[PDB]
Parts: C-alpha cells; structure tokens; sequence
C-alpha cells in the first residue's frame, strides 16, 4: 500500500448508497470537494440505529451506505470536450487500486522505474520453485522481503514527516 | 531558495508521487500546451498591445487635431477674404 | 486584573482537563477488536477475539496538585487585597462611625 | 448564562459516564464462551470451557476528579455572584431598613 | 470547491483545449490590424495633402488681401 | 570534494517540475487572460474601427468639400 | 536521509492545492521567508475541523493542504527568468529529494567524493547474487 497506486475519484451517490468500484482494494479518506468534511466509517449495527433515532458510511457486500442519505453526481463530462465540469455536491474518494497485469511486452509500471530488482527476485522465487533449487528460493525471498520493508518505511517516515504532530484538543463550543 | 518552474525531464526511480514511465508523456504534453497558450496570450497583448496603443492613437489624435485645423483655416480664409474685398 | 487573568487560566486549564478526560477513549491492538461487536454498545457481548489485552482505557493525565492549591490562594488574596468575603457580615453607618 | 452552560456540560458528561458504565459489557476470547450457556442468566452454570480467562468485565473508564470539584466551584460561584443560598435565611422589610 | 486528482493523461487534454480559442481570435485580430493600417495610411495621406492645400489657399488669400 | 561533510553539496532532485494539474491550471490562466482580452478589445476594435471608418468617410467627405471649395474659392480668386 | 541531498525551494500554494514535487521523498522543516515561521503537520481529520469551526497542513494524495487559504506564489510555468525576488508571502521547503540515477561514466555524485566503498560493496552484493557465491554476499 502506497501513494503511486492511489486514486482520486468522484462517486455517484443515489440515495445514501453507492456501488463499489471493481478496482477497489482498500480505502483511505473520502470527503466532499467542498469544505473537506471528512467522512468516517462504522458498522451497520450502528448506522441502522442512527437511522431510527458528521457523516457515517459502511460496507454492505458490494455497496457503500451512508446514513444522512446523500446525493452526489459524477461529473457532467464531455460535449466540446475540454474539462470535466465537476458537480457541486461532489464527494471524492481516495483508494488503493488493483494495478493492471502487464499482459504486454513494452508495457511498464511505476515499479520498474523504481524497484525492479524487487519483482526480479520475487519471481525468481516461484521459478526456483518450478525446479527445486530451494536455497536460491530462500535467498530470493529474503531479499524481496527486505526490499519491501525498506519501501514501506520510506513511506512511513513520510506520512508524518513535516513537524512534531501534537494531539488536537478538538472541543465543540461549550 | 528555488522554484519548481523547470520542465519535466525524468521519472521518479524512487519516490511514490509524481512521474512514472507510463505517465511522463502526460507531463511533457501538458508543458508543451501551456507554453503554447502563453505564446498566444503574449503575442495577443502584442497585437492587442500594438493595435490599441499604436494605430488607435495615431488615427484619433491627428484626425481630431487636423479637423480643428480645418475649422480654423476655413473660418480665417472666409473672414479675411470678405472683409478685405469690402475694403 | 491579575487575579481575573490567573483564575481564568486555571479554570480554562481545569475545564479542558475534565473534558478531554470525559472522552474515555479505549486504546486497542490492531488485529483483535471484532470491530463489528465493539461498536455495538447494547448491554453486553464484545468478542475481544484473541489476546484479551486488546482493549484498555487510554492513559489520560491526572489533574495537577497545583491547580488545586493556587485556585486556593487566589480566593483568599482577593479576600485580603479587598474587603469582600463571601460569608462575612457587612458594615452599617453606626460601625462606620463606631466599630465598638 | 455561563454557569448554566458549564453545569450542563458537566452533568451531560457525568450522565453519559454513568450510563455507559452501567452497560457492564463482558469482554471475551473467541474460542471458549460456550455461547449457549453464557446467554442463559438463570442463577448459576456458565461453562467457560477451556482457558478460565475467557470472560472479564470490559474496562470502563473511571469518572474524573475534576467533574467532581468543578461541579463544586460553580455551586458557590452562583451563591456569591448572586445572593441566593439553598440553606440561608431571607430578608424582611425590617432588616432591609435596619440590618441590626 | 475541491476537485479530484484526475490521471495525468486527462490534465493533458485539458491543457490542450486552451490553444484553439487563441488561434481563431488571432485571425480576426490580424484582419482588423490590416484594416486600421489601411485606415491610418489613408488618414496620414489626406491630412498632409489638405494641410498643404489650406497653406497655399491662405497664401493666395493674403495675396488677394495685398491686392485690395 | 570533501571527505565526509554532508553540508558541502546537495545532489539535485530528479527534476524541479510541477505535477500536471499545475500545468493545466497555467494553461487555463494564459488561455482565460488571452480570451478576456480578445472579447473586450474585439468589441472595441470592430465598433471603433467601423467608427473611424465612417470617420474617414466624413473625412474624405469634407475632403471633396474642400475639393469643390478650393474649386469654389479658386474660381472666387479668379473673379477677384 | 542526510543534508547533502536536501533542497531549498519555494512553493505556489493557491489556498490549498499546493502540489507535491515529483522529486519528493520526505519533508523536513517548512516555513516562510517572511519573519521566520514554522508550519506543522496534521491529519485531514483535524484540518477539516479547523475549517468548520498556528499553521497546519496535510497530505491528500499528491496534494498539500493548509488550513488557512494561503497564497504563496511562483511565476507561472512557461516562466522567463526566475529571480522573482521571492514574493513577500513566500514559503520555502526543506525536503529530501530523489537523486538522479547515474546515466554516464563521467557522471558523479557526492557519494563518491565521500563514501564510494559503500556503493562498491553494496553492488557487489547483488553481483554475488547474480552468480552464486553467498558467503561473499554476507560479507
């Protein structure tokens, strides 16, 4: 999980719901194009209550729910064809996406530009599986894992990097 | 100390924001189109800069001055001729 | 003026403490919760699957001994650099003219 | 106005604490319970099969020391920025005319 | 407002969709430049010509004045 | 060209280039500036141009005025 | 992470969106040139609150957000010069940047001026990987 495979996207809320993208793996922040107003997540066992008696959304199979029963509209798109006049009422989501399998020679991905040796060792792994030179397996695997952890740490030392955090004293009026 | 005004040349070979081998064309084409738009806006101030200041000013300025001159000349000529012939 | 500033800083510092503490956040290890259950708060059930140390009250600070005592001193310092006292008897013309 | 806001925040913060705590949720490890038995609440039986540490009272927060003391201060501050006191004697025309 | 982060290839098309307005409006600009140029030329010519005209005219007028 | 000192250099970054969205915004900036200019000054030019076009129309009108007036006062001086 | 690869740089905010440079890896301090003043970092979940009801900022994908609608500025892209005399309201960034991959023999980098044996050993590593001499690898 890292940025380069992240994605911005608008949704198409019809009524407090929306269907999940095929390409979705894992979610990070969602909110509105305007004002921010970050959503947070909860379970049905709570949201259903909040219906009986901020924002809350949850996961029902292939569907997203939202309590306050929202409406967003995906952009107006095309016509002359210069921009995507985004819609007011739009909420935007950030989610990690399943990258495409190459299925082509000249094809490429951010990875190779970045960290190919990774792919190299990790596939050599299953190769040395095809034919039983295990010790090589162990070596390849260890190295792949080491590389990978280097990466995630590159990211961790990023995601909070700027200055001392400081826990907010968020207190509502009164 | 610096600005990020230069043009897209390379791709991140480490760093998980920005350019990849499958996106560099987008950056470069965006830069080209932006520079082309500027070319236009600047040449435009020029045509427009030029057009306006230049011709508009030479036209109006001298027409007005020359037509005032016309009034003056005509008046003078007529008056003089008449009065003198009367003499 | 001093006393109003000081007591305002202290009560502001006391109120915030009480409020943050009232929040009662529960800290928890990552792979255990059974989020579904925890979020339900109907009298009884949480399945702290695994561990058993997976959920513990967050470590809020105590209040300070000093807030207490200084809020103390200020009270009396008002009540000696001025003649006011929330419990004491007031003057009359008579005692203004003869304290005896 | 201030005092009514403040005491409303405190009692609201006290009431919620007491209610959440009253729920008395029991936390429990995943593979033990004997769910069938636990849900029965007729005087005696639970088969905490296995373990013995499988069920433990959920860690509710304590109340805060500050709720207590500040609920305290506000009471008196009403009773000094106004002449009202829930136990004290009232005035009469006579004392209005002569406190002696 | 706050928009989403489109993939680069789209920002490219957005950038491209600026150049055309510029192109067309430049053509009218050029046509009109040629116009105000013809106008200014005509203007200068007429001005100088009729100015010399009034000059020699008042010359002959003062000649008639001396004759009287 | 120091042994260990870390403060004697800074290996330049991959590139000091912006993320495409800024290039799009810049294109739109130049575009909109130019567009405003066009509309407004085109209205001005056209009307003002047709205007001083009728301007030199009346100009050569008084031009033929002084033509027949010369003509006129040249005949006048011939009379004298 | 060390100094020699760090960077000074000015930013163009536009009340938020201020975008992250490609070359970016990790950010140390960030501030203004005006009067000296340090930002600090936080999450969306807080800055958003700051909206509804010091300067903070956060990381929205490839974007930097700042709670107050700041307006530091850079000259627009086609540029022409760069001196700029830093627009009063300029903020400057100190961040570690991805160095360039070598692409030439006479290329260079501080590392070799200072600590080449490092590269030597570490690449010998993957070499002794190419061809199976693992003890050498460990060493």
């Amino acid at each position: 999980r890292i940025p380069p495979l992240e994605k911005e996207v608008y949704l198409d809320i019809k009524d407090g719901v929306a269907y999940i993208p095929p390409d979705y793996l894992e979610a990070q922040w969602m909110m509105r194009a305007k004002d921010g107003t970050i959503f947070q997540v909860t379970s049905p066992e709570e949201i259903s209550y909040r219906r009986q008696h901020p924002v809350n959304f949850a996961r029902f199979g292939s569907r997203f729910i939202f309590y306050p029963s929202i409406e967003a509209d995906t952009p107006y798109y095309p016509d002359d064809g210069s921009p995507l006049i985004p819609a007011e009422n739009s909420v935007i989501l950030s989610y990690y996406a399943d990258p495409p399998e190459f299925h082509e020679d000249t094809d490429t991905s951010t990875i190779l530009t970045i960290a190919p040796e990774l792919l190299l060792y990790f596939t050599l792994r299953h190769a040395c599986l095809f034919v039983q030179d295990d010790n090589g397996v162990q070596k390849w695997s260890a190295l792949g894992k080491a590389i990978l952890d280097e990466m995630v740490e590159q990211n961790k030392k990023q995601e909070y990097s700027g200055s001392p955090i400081a826990i907010p004293n968020n207190m509502t009026r009164l | 100390i610096v600005y990020n005004n230069q043009a897209p040349d390379a791709v991140n070979n480490v760093g998980q924001f920005g350019a990849t081998e499958g996106s560099i064309g987008a950056y470069k084409q965006a830069a080209e189109y932006a520079a082309d738009s500027k070319y236009w806006a600047l040449l435009a101030e020029s045509k427009f800069g030029t057009i306006d200041d230049l011709i508009a000013e030479v036209e109006r300025l001298y027409q007005q001055g020359v037509l005032m001159k016309q009034d003056i000349e005509d008046l003078k000529q007529d008056f003089k001729d008449q009065d003198a012939r009367l003499m | 003026k001093d006393i109003q500033d000081l007591r305002t800083a202290l009560v502001r510092g006391y109120i915030d403490n009480v409020n943050n503490a009232n929040y009662g956040r529960y800290k928890a290890l990552v792979g255990a919760y059974d989020r579904r259950s925890l979020l339900d708060n109907r009298p009884g059930g949480v399945v702290e699957m695994e561990r058993q140390d997976a959920i513990d009250l967050f470590p809020y600070h105590n209040l300070p001994q000093g807030i207490d005592g200084l809020l103390g001193m200020s009270e009396e310092l008002k009540e000696t650099r001025t003649g006011v006292t929330k419990l004491g008897m007031g003057i009359n013309p008579d005692v203004f003219k003869n304290d005896n």
